[PDB]
């Protein structure tokens, strides 16, 4: 068997939008707390295979 | 006598006129107080969301 490089470039385009949790903790502007929860599954833990 | 009677009558008329005027400002103040009370509930419910 023999393998070789294709020789021509390939393009893949990625779309991505931010969406944390914002909590109002004060009685005026700006006073807030930001919360994040990462994704957890077999793929993230790297034991899927 | 004529001058003094004229002045007395004028003073009485002005005395009535002043109270006639003051009633209007009383009513306006009442209405404005109602509006002010409403705006605070609006503010509280606005800060409810967030």
């Amino acid at each position: 068997m023999e393998f070789s490089a294709t020789g021509e470039s390939e393009d893949i385009k990625l779309h991505l939008v931010d969406n944390a949790m914002e909590m109002q903790i004060g009685a005026n502007e700006g006073q807030t707390i930001l919360a994040n929860i990462p994704q957890v599954d077999t793929t993230s833990l790297g034991i899927d295979d | 006598s004529e001058k003094l009677r004229g002045q007395i009558s004028g003073l009485k008329r002005a005395s009535l006129n002043a109270q006639d005027g003051i009633s209007l400002l009383q009513t306006a103040e009442g209405g404005l107080q109602n509006i002010q009370d409403m705006l605070q509930r609006m503010r509280e419910l606005a800060v409810q969301a967030g």
